[PDB]
């Protein structure tokens, strides 16, 4: 027992329409794939949710500035 | 207790999310509390401005702040700095003048800093740090 | 006015006494004050720590800080921390990371900071400072 | 009036004031008039306590606050 649902794009992306039958309680998955080309979703804690969420935000450009430390000694 | 987060591991948090650090966050009692230094908030607003698109990394910061608190120090902040900037002078094996102050920092809270580069901060003997990802 | 005095005037007033200095700090009005950032307290530390005689040298730590008040961070020093790490960054670290906190300790306050002998200084150009052994 | 006696201090002359003379300040402004003659004339209390801040250090603190490194 299973059903269809569409593919479709959402900004520069691809997604997935989750029927209501397997709705996600969290904001965040782990995604894998299995030899066979199945798709696997799996959710994670809602307190890992909520913890990684907070870095969410910073772009790679964000990354390479912060990166560039430049800390030399006192 | 309290615990710092350091700009290296923040960095790695941003580059590789691993849910095996948000497990670790978890395991922090009631009372505990997670935060960093000033000295990386300050680090993480010149990637702001170093980045494509500022109102976005700010607000970004702004929503991380929310739950890691950014702390500002007292007097115990420089009774350390000094004690240890002296001692590294001494053996020849001065470490980053920000991750200094950044250890000095935890010392003077009595806090476990959380980094992802135990080789320079073990130098700070009496430093207590975790590293998250091993 | 808020007057805070780097870490290179403090070492420059330990090994002269001179009169400019003499004249500057009469012109001081009743409301003025003369701070140190908690970057420098940290550096005379660091002497103590260094020197011959650590409890004398902590003595006269507390006397200097007595009057030229310690101060310590708040948010705005890290506004401005990140905004002049960043355009320094292009121009080949011409500032020490000491000497930058305490520019940007200096801004956060808008305190006029006295400094001798950092002309890079002058890099970052919504500091006031003054160099008070020159003329 | 009176006379006194100038001396050498460590490597450095020096002049003796006489108890009626004596300074309640550590520094005092020394310059040289139109005549010639040599002035002291005692800074302000307001110097000199500013002064006094900075005379405890000895060269072993100012040696090591000296680098900087920064």
């Amino acid at each position: 027992s299973s059903m269809l649902t569409k593919v479709f794009q959402s900004g520069n992306s691809q997604a997935v329409r989750i029927p209501m039958d397997f709705r996600f309680d969290v904001d965040t998955v782990e995604i894998f794939r299995k030899e066979n080309g199945d798709v696997v979703l799996r959710p994670v804690s809602k307190k890992t949710d909520d913890f990684l969420a907070l870095f969410e935000g910073f772009d790679e450009t964000f990354i390479q500035a912060l990166e560039a430390r430049d800390d030399l000694p006192p | 207790m309290i615990y710092m987060l350091d700009t290296n591991i923040i960095i790695y948090l941003m580059k590789n999310r691993p849910k095996i650090i948000a497990e670790r966050v978890s395991q922090l009692l009631p009372n505990d509390r997670l935060v960093m230094s000033f000295i990386t908030y300050a680090e993480l607003i010149k990637g702001a401005f170093g980045s494509q698109n500022y109102e976005q990394s700010i607000r970004a910061i702004e929503l991380l702040t929310e739950r890691v608190n950014v702390l500002y120090p007292n007097e115990q902040i420089c009774l350390h700095y000094g004690k240890w900037a002296n001692t590294l002078k001494k053996q020849g094996r001065p470490i980053g003048n920000n991750d200094l102050w950044i250890a000095c920092h935890a010392l003077s809270l009595n806090a476990v800093l959380i980094t992802h580069n135990v080789k320079e901060f073990q130098r700070i003997t009496d430093l207590q740090w975790q590293d998250w990802t091993k």
